[PDB]
């Protein structure tokens, strides 16, 4: 019983150092969520939430990037609490600062991925979810784009009204893991080139000739027509070529 | 426990607050007692697995019964190997001072694993309770308290 | 997409009306839908038993569940069960649709990227999908097990 | 044009074990074209809407919001 | 990761219990943690003074802060101070952990990509990290300055 | 909620099994579902024509669309069309469910609060919903127009 | 099943798509068979609770044993009352055609309730399996299939 | 079922009455479903013997107990071989459509055989009941009914 | 807040140094912290047993768990257990802090609003908190049960 | 490259003369060269026996040599023996050089590209290299088997 679970190999240094990271990255159980559960009379626990929000929705910081710092009314309405955290993230996304950091040097295709990385915490899932957001960036502003982004029932069923977004590691949809890792492994302002431009439609390698009792049915039923079909009188069924 | 405070102060933009430095200094002070407790549980492993299998198969005979999972010598050897694994993770948690490197390897997905293996989880919890009782008999009072700490975490986790 | 929707699309992009070959394809689909539905019902019966039998056939008592293997940690065992349940469920969807396009659209899209990123062994996954295919072809019969094995082998071939 | 709304969310699907007190009941300001989908989202959860109040805006004014 | 967590991982992937060499490693870490904590406290004291002295040693009055240099614009000077504060802070974290893996995971991951994308000079950054290392080795003493300079030279070597 | 779900709930909160009166209620619902579905289809046909005819009957060429009225600004005219489309759509949902609880849960919850906050005239809204009810009772027939007018009058009565 | 399609098309801004109208028309057609199955399970309730208690206490005697929860006449009466509740919710799900009004009253928070009552959930799952077997003996083949549908949902839910 | 009608009309001096010809034509029509049911029970045999041994040794532990007959690996292997034999005869009866070629090989002298082997017959009946339950879980509703037919004949025969 | 932090705040808002009465308060807190910690440990031992015994004392076999009561649905029973676990846990926090301000800040803030919104009976909650207080005063002893009952009665009095 | 050439290069790119740490590295290499040469001689003795024992341990009597496997065709079996002989020979070269750069330059350069192009299973190759490592560590002793297993595990880790 001290033999069913001992390895018989050695595992020296590169095999010792690769099986350490033999799965999903360590950042999953270490990205600590920020939740507004402190209370109204706290002026200290909300400071960490405000700086945390600037760290999530903006990539780096806002200290060496704006002169006369805004959001002071937003920080005040947060500390007093007539405004949830979700409306504070709204005010951050509305500001012309964020418009100058991410909308102005980047195209309309790339802003969809850079805008769903910040708010929803993950890359867009398939092509139709790029199409709807591109139409919203088509006949409406970004002030409606991030608006319809955050007001979906995916933001408010996952993050909730009083949490800041945190970096999600999604599993269930198609290629929603590796696009997100390709987005999040890159640092800020690292590659100007678009990470995922679109979703290339791939063709199948079986159309209908296989699936071989759909295919057996093609045959069996094609030959069903010319076997005597006894339902009507017999004399009409010897005179059919 | 240092990774806990580091990612805790890392989610914030602040440094490590010096109360966290005090708890790291205190853990650094208690590390020698932690190492002695871990070595005492290390060298006496087969006694602990023997007495755990003793108390478990006296407590729940259905794993012994042929409808249960641990029927036969091969399945009962796999059972005591599972108890050996959990004792090993308990020694890891005793050294690390906080239950992260033991939950990361033994807790975080155990319910669906044992569900798709057919074994009941309550019998595994009773096995870790038997390990806690045997290690409580093996150690002194202040050592058995600090071992029954992490054993208690595993027993609460498997339920 | 469906087999119906694929036939309609292939007739549409030519501007063609529904000729007799397309009607043959749709009538063959309407003939095979009986055993398609019955197979999907009995696969939805005991999917957990199929996944359990498949890991007991292929993956268990190997080095993969030993330390050093990719299924050693218990969260990785749970992720393995999740991936096999995904393969069986999407193969059920592709069997009932009669068209493997949903496998290409929802499963096989960025999966080799993920499995080479995480260091997941591909050959053990292929053998696990093979054991899934053998278990469900035994469970459902040969006549629907052929169509189940077609889409499971489609997942296995696209994975490799 | 902002509204002051007090509202409650049911949280029927799961048995949350955290604090989760702010979400069930809140008093928040929401802008004009935003309160529309907020209304709709609050009604999606079966939430009670206690009281809708004008914070900012004179009603009946056409230019200048 | 820690030095504790690295020792536990290296003992875990073999399925090995904690043998005496691992206990030696953990007891050496528990011996060195005293000066580790004291060094981290006095580096957290005056990080701004260290960054100021480092740019006054290495980067100031060069062509880099002149027009044409990469630190001419005042937002670029602020970004320079931010990057040096990052190097010092993450070197403090790696010193207190006793394991340079957080430097590899959080700093040195995609940093040469960024610095070659923006046109940031790499050699001036290496000399600035060197001046940081000299200033903090003077400030903290030689005995903890060795361990601080190990991780700062790790950042400098991975950057090059 | 449904009429089915309301019957099941009323039988559930007593701990009662399905007695014959509840089976009568469910069988009456299963009898009326034919014209329920046909009415919902033809109301989904031409909802825009119904809203256009209703504003042409009740609201147009009044002082409400003149300056000073609440429908003078063109965004307010678009909001009026939106509110009438909401009333017709949710009345269609309540007609097909056979239970007005979705009107109470999704429309009539905080609506008088909103209409007294914005200064929206309530009596003109009631007359517009009345004109909606007359137009759809003409369009669908009397037999389904009764059930459509029940939920539209429910909205009108809760609004007042 | 009408609330399912209505909130399904209600999350979208679209109307009810006519395939959903086809499924509502088909459910409306099958409602008479649903009502007959529900009445047949209705009038024969005490037989089903008797045979379920029979097969359960033959299968798991620990609820009968004094360490278990259902020890004594009062606790065993509460046990058969729980089985009566689950049969009632199964009849509700048979009429409604979709498992929402039975999951809303019996499934959605059952694990923490039975955990803080001390009872095991696997014995409740075996009790609903015994109810499914007794109703399979009580009904015809096409009726037992359609009853074992929702009984199967409850058995999968309690696990 | 053709031998049944043939010896039935053969004891008489009359021919095969055409109602018997109707029942032979109907059996000839249902033979394809019979063959699919038999192949589905054929390819999944070891699962059925495993779950039958599971449910039997959970139900009656005296065969496991050393006073019983099926004590030890050799005797329990002979026990599961007997269950394999009975599953094989059930597939024969499923194909033949009438219980003659299964009663001729497994029923007609079984009581004195099991009496002079020492084994109880009620445990064998419980084993065939467990086979019926496992095949009922394996098949669809109209297939499990028609399999539980012949399984029911064996269970009634062993008692 | 603490008792320490409350003493420091009361000395701070006057600009007062730490006089002898504040030192008496802090030394009384440092005397009582022994049994405070021991009581918190044994309450953290068996919180589930305390909640189980409290619902078996007060809420079970009433009309509240019968149909029509507020604890009839099983999600409502789970929500009841959650609320009682919250009351016990926050009373443990207020006992170890020695100051009921965290009860006022985290529990008793908007709780009557929620319980009158949902239709939760308040008197049954007060009796359940009373049964919690009796069970933990029996379990921990009288000397720490007094301080536990002070904060549990604080929750009960603010709830009413 | 060598260990000597790597030490000379690391001293050269700084413009540094040979300091005492580099002389320590070269003298450690000149100490270990004895067993390096003896190990290389006895591995060059019976390389064919090592490859035969490794395929008999890992690859033989599996599904890989059965039809459908990648080693079914006899040219593919010969290619398998060729690849394993390559791994053993280049691991011998890297052991005698004391530097794994020739593995990175000559073996591990475009090898995953080739093995994913041909459909070669990677995990079976890793297990075959593992069996090679166990056989040669048994054959040469533990003291040189450590250094042989370091470069064979380097090939295995770069392959994955
Ligand atoms: C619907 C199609 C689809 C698939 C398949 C999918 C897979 C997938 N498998 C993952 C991990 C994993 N996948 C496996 C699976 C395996 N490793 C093995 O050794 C076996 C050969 C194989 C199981 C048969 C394991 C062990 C992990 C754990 C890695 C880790 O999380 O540390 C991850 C990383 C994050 C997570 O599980 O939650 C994804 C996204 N996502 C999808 O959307
Ligand atoms: C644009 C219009 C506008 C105003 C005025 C505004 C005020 C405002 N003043 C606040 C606090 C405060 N306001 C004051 C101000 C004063 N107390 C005194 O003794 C003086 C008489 C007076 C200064 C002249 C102080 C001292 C606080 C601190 C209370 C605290 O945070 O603990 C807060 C609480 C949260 C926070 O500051 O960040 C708000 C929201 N918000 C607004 O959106
Ligand atoms: C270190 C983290 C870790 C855990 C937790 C773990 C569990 C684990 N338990 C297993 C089997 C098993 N586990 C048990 C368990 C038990 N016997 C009982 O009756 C009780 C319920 C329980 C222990 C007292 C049994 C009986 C088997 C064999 C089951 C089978 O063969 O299907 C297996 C499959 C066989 C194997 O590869 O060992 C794994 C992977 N493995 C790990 O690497
Ligand atoms: C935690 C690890 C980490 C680092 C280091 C990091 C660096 C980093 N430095 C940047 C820019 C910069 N980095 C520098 C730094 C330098 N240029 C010089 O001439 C000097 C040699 C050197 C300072 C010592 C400058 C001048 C810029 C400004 C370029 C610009 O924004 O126009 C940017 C572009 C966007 C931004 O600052 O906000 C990033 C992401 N991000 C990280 O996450
Ligand atoms: C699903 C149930 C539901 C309703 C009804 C609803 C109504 C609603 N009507 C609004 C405005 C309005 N509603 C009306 C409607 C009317 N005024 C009149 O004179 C007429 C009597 C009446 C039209 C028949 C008008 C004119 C406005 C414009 C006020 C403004 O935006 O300036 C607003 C303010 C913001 C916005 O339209 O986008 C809401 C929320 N929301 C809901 O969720
Ligand atoms: C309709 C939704 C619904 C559910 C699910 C429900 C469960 C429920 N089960 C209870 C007790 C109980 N439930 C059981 C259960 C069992 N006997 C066993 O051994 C098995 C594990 C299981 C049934 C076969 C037992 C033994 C008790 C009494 C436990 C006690 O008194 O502590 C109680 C407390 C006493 C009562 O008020 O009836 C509730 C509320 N109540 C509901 O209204
Ligand atoms: C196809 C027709 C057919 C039948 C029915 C049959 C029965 C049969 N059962 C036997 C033994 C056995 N049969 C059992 C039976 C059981 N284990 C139990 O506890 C239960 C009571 C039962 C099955 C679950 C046992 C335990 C033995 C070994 C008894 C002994 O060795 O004396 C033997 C003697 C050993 C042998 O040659 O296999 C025969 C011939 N053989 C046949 O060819
Ligand atoms: C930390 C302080 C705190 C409390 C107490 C709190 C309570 C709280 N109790 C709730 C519901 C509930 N609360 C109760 C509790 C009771 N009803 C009774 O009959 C009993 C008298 C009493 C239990 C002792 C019940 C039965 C519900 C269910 C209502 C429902 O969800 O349908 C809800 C609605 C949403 C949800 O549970 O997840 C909240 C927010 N939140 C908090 O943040």
């Amino acid at each position: 019983f001290v033999e069913l679970g001992t390895v018989k190999e050695n595992r020296t240094q590169p095999d010792i150092d690769f099986r350490i990271n033999q799965g999903v990255t360590k950042q999953r159980e270490q990205t600590k969520v920020f939740k507004r559960v402190a209370g109204i009379k706290d002026k200290a626990a909300i400071k960490t939430l405000i700086s945390a929000a600037y760290r999530q929705i903006f990539e780096r910081d806002i200290a060496p990037y704006i002169a006369q710092n805004e959001f002071s009314g937003w920080e005040s309405k947060l500390g007093n609490g007539e405004i949830t955290v979700k409306e504070f993230i709204e005010g951050l996304g509305y500001s012309n600062l964020y418009l100058k950091e991410f909308y102005t040097p980047y195209p309309n295709t790339k802003v969809i991925e850079l805008g769903t990385k910040h708010f929803l915490g993950r890359a867009p899932i398939d092509q139709a979810e790029i199409r709807k957001y591109n139409q919203i960036l088509a006949t409406q502003g970004i002030r409606a784009f991030i608006n319809a982004l955050v007001n979906s029932q995916e933001y408010n069923e996952v993050f909730g009204e009083d949490t800041v977004p945190y970096r999600r590691f999604p599993t269930l949809p198609a290629a929603n893991f590796p696009n997100t890792q390709k987005l999040y492994n890159q640092l800020t302002k690292q590659n100007n080139d678009v990470v995922i431009p679109s979703f290339k439609p791939v063709q199948a390698r079986i159309q209908s000739d296989k699936t071989p009792i759909l295919a057996k049915a093609i045959a069996d039923l094609a030959a069903q027509a010319k076997q005597m079909d006894k339902s009507k009188p017999l004399f009409i069924e010897l005179g059919r070529s | 426990i240092v990774t806990k405070s580091i990612v805790n102060a890392d989610a914030e933009a602040r440094y490590l607050s010096p109360g966290e430095l005090d708890r790291i200094k205190s853990f650094v002070a208690g590390g020698q007692q932690r190492l002695r407790i871990a070595q005492a549980l290390t060298d006496n492993r087969e006694r602990l697995v023997k007495q755990a299998g003793d108390q478990l198969f006296q407590k729940r005979p259905d794993v012994v019964s042929p409808g249960g999972n641990a029927y036969g010598q091969e399945m009962t050897a796999t059972c005591l190997r599972d108890l050996d694994y959990y004792l090993r993770l308990v020694t890891y948690g005793i050294v690390a001072g906080d239950v992260t490197p033991i939950e990361e390897i033994g807790v975080i997905g155990v319910r669906e694993m044992y569900k798709s293996l057919g074994t009941p989880i309550e019998a595994v919890g009773e096995g870790v309770r038997a390990l806690k009782n045997a290690a409580s008999t093996l150690l002194s009072a202040e050592d058995a308290a600090e071992a029954g700490s992490y054993f208690d975490y595993v027993v609460g986790a498997l339920q | 997409q469906d087999a119906i929707t694929a036939v309609i699309n292939s007739a549409d992009v030519q501007g063609k009306y529904l000729d007799t070959a397309a009607l043959e394809k749709l009538k063959a689909y309407f003939s095979t839908g009986e055993l398609r539905v019955r197979a999907a019902t009995t696969i939805s019966a005991n999917a957990a038993a199929i996944v359990k039998e498949a890991v007991a056939k292929s993956l268990l008592y190997s080095d993969i569940t030993r330390p050093g293997g990719n299924m050693y940690t218990t969260r990785r065992y749970a992720a393995c069960i999740r991936d096999l349940d995904y393969y069986l469920r999407y193969a059920t969807y592709a069997m009932l649709a009669g068209d493997p396009s949903i496998l290409d659209e929802r499963v096989l899209n960025g999966l080799k990227e993920t499995y080479n990123s995480l260091g997941v062994p591909v050959g053990a996954t292929v053998q696990a999908i093979q054991a899934i295919k053998e278990v469900t072809a035994s469970l459902v019969g040969a006549d629907a097990g052929k169509e189940m094995g077609i889409y499971l082998d489609y997942i296995s071939s696209g994975l490799s | 044009r902002l509204f002051k709304i007090t509202a409650l969310v049911p949280s029927l699907s799961r048995t949350r074990t955290q604090r989760e007190l702010q979400n069930t009941y809140f008093t928040k300001l929401v802008p004009y074209e935003n309160w529309f989908r907020e209304q709709q989202r609050i009604q999606k959860a079966g939430g009670k809407i206690i009281k809708v109040e004008l914070a900012t805006g004179k009603q009946g004014t056409n230019a200048g919001l």
